[PDB]
């Protein structure tokens, strides 16, 4: 619930931690997230669209 | 040579008595020594990494 | 012609700007200077680190702004800093700490007035968190590629100097390009000032606020790590019931690399904790 | 507003190098360095500071020297090199609180915003905790007072974020980690009575000297709750908290039970190896 693993766009996959600003509303799978280069933290998330959706 | 070896022998009698101390010092010690670096490697496994096959 | 053994004194201020430098170490190439007082020939001494603002350019002989050099160390020397620059240092995030040519020639141009010119970078972005191994660089003559490299005598340091034993960058680029020995320093007010400033870090603020608190803990939290503890003390039991049979059986070589042993070991350890607090709780109830 | 703070120990290393950088000149007064942090959020984060000359009276205590061009000046080119971080406060290394700092703090409180107060030992000899983070603010007092500058004490704590773990952990190599078990918490258990002996001990004295020997109000209001907590615990007769001593004590007989019988698990492969080996190694010696 604390860690979980992450999918990067350019194709390697990671494992992340949790932020103790964050909670775990948006933490649950299925919602696409941002991470840190450094210490791979997390800000926030980033909610995903289409593109004649926009 | 016979009645020599008891004050002959009480020098062997405190060079062996002499490491009782030591060697609870050393066994005192060199655990805190393995715990040190025992969580030293253990603090070297960090989450953040990467998944292989 | 005359060479001999020098060694960088490195106190923690230094280390401390080095590491706030180096969380301040952004990919993006970082300008550092640093100060001391040269004593004799083979000992040199840094008192003094501060940082650089950044620039498009990077690390230059054009981002050293000389009238914002001199206007800071003018400022340190109207203060009680009266230390001259010996050095200036600098990050190297991911291709590794070895020095372009860019960085030999601003460093063969700063080298013209300090004879030492001592120079560092610090790389905390690939290294890990266990060990804060840092090494100082060195320049080397062009006009002793005849003779011998490095006349340094006290060759008893080199064993200390081959920790940095990675097989590309200190062999793979040692020609023209070698390194420095480096060692600490520690006065006692640093010693007591840190040393029991790391203990209350590690402490309470009156040391007798969250005692109670594991104490009292103990009835109702760690009663379900101490209910969990018995259930991997059975969940290793259930294996031991088999492990008779085998040490009945062949009792020759060893093929399980668990131990079954120190983890209970462990386990006692942390159970322990009640037998410790009750004390605790003795003295809080008593007075 | 703030409840905590957090004070990094470069701050204190920059105590020492103010102890450092005296000169051997003879005067090792209250030198005051401008604290830097990060006011945004409403926790307090100090990353680093600086310092300014400063030099009062032997006589006169109201004489206080700051410089206005040198904290633009430093505060502009940090602020330049580092723009994360902004002023906040000041700190003064003397153990005792003088009147002139409502007027060497008051210059702050105008150019610059509320700023907190650390006060610190100039020896690090006290085993308490070096920083008191006190707030600049006005309190309406219950007395009649007019209103004046209070200095309320606001929890602090020593912590590092990603590097400064690792310089101090590396410089020390004698301090040891959290290391659950026997020694971490036997140590403190031993010497915990000391550490509340010399705070109380050293406290109490001179409470009970201004007690009788005391005037200039001292707030005698807030002796009313402490004494009055001090009362709240009137020698409990311990006859409810019996059965919870047979809880905890049941716990104990667990632990008992845990290490009787998990040590008596341990004895098989010693007590196995001792003879399987002893005598196989003795009769297959020669
Ligand atoms: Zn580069």
């Amino acid at each position: 619930e604390e860690k979980f693993i992450v999918k990067a766009t350019n194709g390697p996959r990671y494992v992340v931690g949790c932020r103790r600003q964050l909670d775990k509303s948006k933490l649950k799978p299925g919602t696409r997230v941002a991470l840190d280069m450094t210490t791979l933290t997390i800000m926030r998330y980033l909610p995903r669209e289409v593109d004649p959706l926009v | 040579d016979l009645y020599s070896r008891y004050k002959k022998l009480q020098q062997e009698l405190e060079f062996l008595e002499v490491q009782e101390e030591y060697i609870k010092d050393e066994q005192k010690n060199l655990k805190k020594e393995f715990l040190h670096a025992q969580e030293e490697v253990k603090r070297i496994q960090s989450i953040p990494l990467v998944i292989g096959q | 012609a005359v060479d001999t053994a020098e060694q960088v004194y490195i106190s923690s201020l230094a280390l401390l700007k080095m590491l706030k430098h180096g969380r301040a170490g952004v990919p993006m190439e970082v300008m550092g200077l640093m100060l001391g007082e040269f004593v004799d020939d083979y000992t040199v001494r840094v008192i003094d680190v501060f940082a650089m603002p950044q620039s498009g350019t990077g690390v230059s002989v054009e981002a050293v702004d000389p009238v914002f050099q001199a206007k800071m160390l003018d400022m340190l020397k109207q203060t009680g800093r009266p230390e001259m620059v010996v050095g200036w240092y600098h990050s190297h995030p991911g291709f590794g700490c070895w020095l372009s040519g860019v960085d030999i020639n601003t460093q063969q141009s700063f080298e013209a007035l300090s004879e030492r010119a001592v120079a560092v970078v610090v790389d905390p972005i690939q290294s890990v968190k266990g060990k804060v191994v840092i090494d100082a660089f060195r320049l080397i003559n062009a006009n002793m590629m005849v003779l011998g490299h490095e006349p340094r005598q006290t060759t008893s340091n080199l064993g200390h100097l081959n920790k940095p034993s990675i097989q590309a960058l200190i062999h793979g680029l040692n020609r023209h390009y070698y390194s420095i020995t480096i060692n600490y320093r520690k006065n006692e007010l640093e010693q007591k000032m840190l040393l029991n400033l790391h203990k209350k870090s590690w402490m309470e603020g009156l040391t007798l606020q969250d005692y109670s608190e594991h104490c009292k803990h103990n009835e109702s939290v760690v009663k379900e790590m101490l209910e969990l503890a018995k259930n991997y003390n059975k969940a290793v039991e259930e294996e031991d019931k088999m492990t008779p049979e085998q040490l009945a059986i062949k009792n020759v070589g060893k093929q399980d690399p668990k131990r079954h042993l120190e983890e209970h070991v462990d386990v006692l350890m942390t159970s322990n904790i009640v037998q410790c607090l009750a004390a605790m709780l003795d003295t809080v109830v008593f007075k | 507003a703030v409840q905590k703070v957090v004070v990094h120990p470069l701050v204190l290393l920059s105590v020492v190098d103010h102890f450092n950088r005296i000169g051997k000149v003879g005067n090792q007064k209250r030198v005051v360095g401008v604290l830097l942090g990060s006011w945004q959020k409403k926790v307090l984060d100090v990353s680093n500071s600086f310092a300014v000359p400063f030099d009062e009276d032997d006589k006169d205590d109201s004489v206080w020297f700051l410089d206005h061009d040198y904290l633009e000046n430093m505060y502009g080119m940090f602020k330049k090199v580092n723009a994360r971080e902004r002023i906040v406060g000041w700190y003064h290394t003397g153990p005792k609180l003088h009147k002139n700092d409502i007027a060497i703090n008051e210059l702050m409180k105008r150019y610059c915003p509320n700023s907190v107060l650390v006060i610190i030992d100039v020896k690090p000899k006290d085993l308490g905790l070096p920083t008191e983070a006190y707030i600049s603010v006005e309190e309406v007092h219950d007395d009649g007072t007019p209103t004046s500058k209070t200095f309320e004490h606001v929890t602090s704590e020593i912590g590092a974020e990603e590097a400064e773990e690792v310089g101090v952990e590396h410089l020390l190599r004698d301090i040891k980690d959290t290391t659950v078990g026997t020694l971490s918490q036997r140590i403190t258990n031993q010497v915990h009575g000391l550490k509340g002996l010399n705070s109380k001990l050293l406290d109490i004295r001179s409470y009970l000297e201004k007690v009788a020997t005391g005037k200039l109000p001292i707030n005698h209001q807030i002796i009313y709750q402490l004494q009055d907590v001090f009362n709240l615990l009137p020698d409990v007769s311990l006859q409810e908290f019996v059965k919870a001593f047979y809880l905890k004590t049941n716990d104990q007989m667990v632990v008992v039970y845990l290490a009787s019988l998990i040590r008596s698990v341990v004895a098989l492969h010693n007590l196995i190896n001792n003879k399987i080996a002893n005598r196989d190694a003795e009769k297959k010696e020669g």
